[PDB]
RNA sequence: CUUGAGUCUCGUAGAGGGGGGUAGAAUUCCAGGUGUAGCGGUGAAAUGCGUAGAGAUCUGGAGGAAUACCGGUGGCGAAGGCGGCCCCCUGGACGAAGACUGACGCUCAGGUGCGAAAGCGUGGGGAGCAAACAGGAUUAGAUACCCUGGUAGUCCACGCCGUAAACGAUGUCGACUUGGAGGUUGUGCCCUUGAGGCGUGGCUUCCGGAGCUAACGCGUUAAGUCGACCGCCUGGGGAGUAC
RNA sequence: AGGAGGUAAAAUUCUUCA
RNA sequence: GUUUAUUAAAAACACAGCACUGUGCAAACACGAAAGUGGACGUAUACGGUGUGACGCCUGCCCGGUGCCGGAAGGUUAAU
């Protein structure tokens, strides 16, 4: 059980489902006796380049302590849903707070 | 025929040729003219003079649209490189914006090697 | 310079072009100067930092 | 790369080029692919950075 | 590489007690383990060569305590091979 | 999964078996069967039209559906079976209705997989449904020529082509020949690639292994007469004359494609 | 018995290795809109390409391969060798103290395993590059250098080949021997009160001592000074060939 | 002063012993 | 294996394999004045023609004549 930065954006078309997305994903973690340290929602927040067409994103940081498993078939589901453009895991170094 | 008033001026200058194009915003080519096509031919159109006429004769073909500013998009390093963007200023023509666009890739293609000379 | 989410830091060690500005300039340590190469490289991928400037 | 002048000069002022990409980038990655030769070509160079 | 659970808890099976993880015994119990769960990870990808020579490195260093156990007191060296399970 | 017997006996050692473990072993499914008999390359006048057909072992059709007009309705591939009646391996699908039916069962298909037709199936390999909702690039085979027809294009093992343009009610599509044909988006299509493609790495191994397929022996021209075959008799292995068909028709370049209806629906020949 | 060699707790750095995905740029191919006799190429030209509309330009899509900048006598590994990003699995090395095992060590014929590129077998794929080959130039001659095209190959899965200037042309391990300038990774102490100050280890780079050597040079990482063990040489050609 | 970029087209052969 | 039933059973033919080429479906081709049918109730890993003839190492030089596949300024040119 390791710390993941996650850090996906939802398209802005979806973003009324965001606020749902946040439920299911920490509903899952908590699940299998996960953690959570932090969770941010910076919103629809503007892009560097035209990814996938379309201008500004919906950015939503995220931060928690689940194991090398149910952290594994959490990017199955963001591949699998259209909604969401990136994804993105990374280090552990144990866990933060704030920041950004 | 038409009546536009900005533009684009897109170069092409390369060590043998270069080749001079003026669109609209919209990227559909209005008129163009080579550094070859004003004659010149080898090491006579591998200079900045032919690309200086060259501009010259792509402007005297595009002016029939009122085009008074445009902007221009240099690409491809060689000759002809400034001294291009240097005639249509004194052509007559508002320029305004000047971007690079030298395709520059990241490492991918393998270029060629036979050069021995 | 610790951290790649610290953009306002990280900003001022890239050139207007996007390309990173080495030690020779900045005068960065050296523990350090890998480390904050290694934040953009970060940063470039979640769209944080443009690589080029042609965007 | 890019220029957006003011109003009071039309002379093109942009020696950016002559100082990042133009030909300090281009330029090597133009003729052969060197490969492992390069490090002998730094080493004699950095070799001559001394004195 | 062998959770500390598992190092710790090995130890305190072969050894006197515990901090005597220094044993012969409890060494070519810690190896062993490693053997057998590098097995697994080995049966699997079969392109790990690099990693390889450390398992082998791993046999070949119980393989010489083994001989040095043997050595010295054979007792210790039988109620080990019988235990461990291994040497056929 | 590709196999190479050993050199056990002459005819035997230049063997290489193409099975298929994910193959239904056994009888087909009954429901979905037919009479089917065996011409022998004659037509009604008992003429010999094609020449090389006669023999091979006795065959069976199987009920395989290329329209795919069953939309909306999801279905499951229960099986994979063998087609000899074409090269690619069909697949019976179960939907929720209680119908089966058979299909090219696509490269990426395996028993328990979620299909569907319709202009709302998803975008994955075994679904069927009209080029004007397909993405351009997407590979795709069993393509139709006409909306309601069915699965002309691309149908045998390893076959597959690719859409790769629009522009109006139509689409060009890549065919493997490497030939692009424009046809109305209006036709449907299956998206990823057809059955197997170990097929065309067989090579029998003997000469009877290709009598029991309804292939006869090949006779030459120079071989037969002049009263027989155009290419004469000879007296010693002779020609002297034109690679010619028993007809008197030119050959090994000689182009005979006559339609000028369908040479609209062309972009580029193949090559 | 513990100083050699290991284990244990915690922590740190890394293009180390393997597997599975992913993103952007560019080139090529293809499609649409606009546009039209040139394009392309060289030292100069030509072959080639183009009125079935190229090149150029704008937009979109597919595919392959490699990851610009970072990037450096910088880092890692036994050597070969190894560069985007992220996840999973995993080897080894190293450091701060203390504790434990207690020579359990070093090397090592046979044998065994690994091992760039190229090549080969069974398949797939194949943008670019590119032996052979094809067509133009150069030339007294051009089966070459140059240009236009282009197959095998390069890529991927599996099974072989085990060959190189496979070098640092120096085998590996341990001990000892004046120093100076840097790189890189931990750690102790001090108004942390300067981004530091004052020390102590591992590794690496250049120079320079004694000494050594035929000289060149090497020079605390030795080719210095010694010890252990294994391999190897006895003129060149023949030959890394014959049996 | 430091740094970066740019800058050359081909042209064979010469006995043996002192 | 096949073949001159009834003087030739052979180095001939066939042969898996390989190669070139034609073929985008109402296919090419073939039987037919036509309809129609066969090819195929198949779809380029398919089919037809030709050539050679397991495999192993390989398969060079040459485009005038005669063909095939394209383009094309000028010239000649039927019926109307």
């Amino acid at each position: 059980m390791r710390h993941y930065e996650i850090v996906f954006m939802v398209h802005p078309d979806q973003s009324e489902q965001v606020p749902g997305m946040i439920e299911r994903y920490t509903a899952a973690i908590t699940g299998a006796e996960g953690k959570i340290h932090r969770l941010e929602d910076w919103g629809r927040r503007q892009l560097a380049y035209p990814i996938n067409k379309l201008h500004k994103a919906h950015y939503v940081l995220m931060n928690v302590e689940a194991p090398q498993e149910v952290i594994d078939e959490l990017e199955t589901t963001f591949r699998f849903n259209d909604a969401v453009i990136r994804s993105m895991v990374m280090r552990t170094k144990h866990a933060v707070t704030e920041a950004s | 025929r038409k009546q536009v008033s900005d533009g684009v001026a897109h170069i092409h200058a390369s060590f043998n040729n270069t080749i001079v194009t003026i669109t609209d915003r919209q990227g559909n080519a209005l008129g163009w003219a080579t550094a070859g096509g004003s004659g010149f031919r080898g090491s006579r159109k591998s200079t900045p003079f032919a690309a200086q006429v060259a501009a010259e004769r792509c402007a005297d073909a595009v002016k029939e649209y009122g085009i008074k500013n445009l902007e221009v998009m240099v690409k491809g390093p060689g000759p002809g490189r400034e001294s291009t963007i240097r005639a249509l200023n004194a052509a007559g023509f508002r320029i305004t914006n000047i971007t690079d666009v030298t395709p520059i890739p990241h490492n991918g293609c393998r270029p060629p090697k036979k050069r021995r000379v | 310079e610790i951290d790649y989410k610290d953009i306002a830091t990280l900003k001022n060690y890239i050139t207007e072009s996007g390309k990173i500005v080495p030690s020779r300039i900045t005068g960065t340590r050296a523990k350090y100067q890998r480390q904050l190469a290694r934040a953009i490289k970060r940063a470039r991928y979640l769209s944080l930092l443009p690589y080029t400037d042609r965007h | 790369i890019k220029v957006r002048e003011n109003e009071p000069f039309d002379v093109a002022l942009r020696r950016f080029k002559r100082s990042c990409e133009k030909a300090g980038v281009l330029a090597e990655v133009r003729r052969r692919e060197f490969y492992e030769k390069p490090t002998t070509e730094r080493k004699r160079a950095k070799a001559s950075a001394v004195k | 590489s062998l959770s500390t659970e598992a190092t710790a808890k090995i130890v305190s099976e072969f050894g006197r007690d515990a901090n005597d993880t220094g044993s012969t015994e409890v060494q070519v119990a810690l190896l062993t383990a490693q053997i057998n769960h590098l097995q697994g990870h080995f049966a699997e990808h079969k392109k790990d060569h690099h990693s390889r020579r450390g398992l082998l490195r791993m046999v070949s260093q119980r393989r010489k305590l083994l001989d040095y156990l043997k050595r010295k007191d054979v007792a210790r060296y039988t109620q080990l091979i019988e235990r461990l399970g291994l040497r056929r | 999964a590709v196999v190479k017997c050993k050199p056990t006996s002459p005819g035997r050692r230049h063997v290489v078996k193409v099975v298929n473990p994910e193959l239904h072993k056994g009888k087909p499914f009954a429901p979905l069967l037919e009479k089917n008999s065996k011409s022998g390359g004659r037509n009604n006048n008992g003429r010999i039209t094609t020449r090389h057909i006669g023999g091979g072992h006795k065959q069976a059709y199987r009920i395989v559906d290329f329209k795919r007009n069953k939309d909306g309705i999801p279905a499951v591939v229960e099986r994979l079976e063998y087609d000899p009646n074409r090269s690619a391996n069909i697949a019976l699908v179960l939907y929720k209705d209680g119908e089966r039916r058979y299909i090219l069962a696509p490269k990426g298909l395996k028993a328990g997989d979620q299909i569907q037709s319709g202009v709302d199936a998803a975008i994955k390999p075994g679904n069927t449904l009209p080029m004007r909702n397909i993405p351009v690039g997407s590979t795709v085979h069993n393509v139709e020529m006409k909306p309601g027809k069915g699965g002309q294009l691309a149908r045998s093992a390893g076959t597959y082509v690719q859409i790769v343009a629009r522009d109006g009610a139509y689409v060009t599509l890549r065919l493997r020949s490497g030939e692009m044909r424009k046809v109305e988006a209006d036709c449907r299509a299956t998206l990823g690639e057809v059955g197997n493609a170990e097929h065309m790495l067989r090579v029998l191994g003997k000469a009877g292994a290709a009598r029991w397929r309804g292939v006869r022996p090949t006779v030459r021209g120079t071989a037969m007469n002049p009263v027989d075959h155009p290419h004469g008799g000879g007296e010693g292995r002779n020609f002297g004359k034109h690679p010619v068909t028993p007809w008197g028709v030119q050959t090994k370049g000689k182009k005979t494609r006559s339609n000028k209806r369908t040479d609209k629906f062309i972009v580029r020949r193949r090559s």
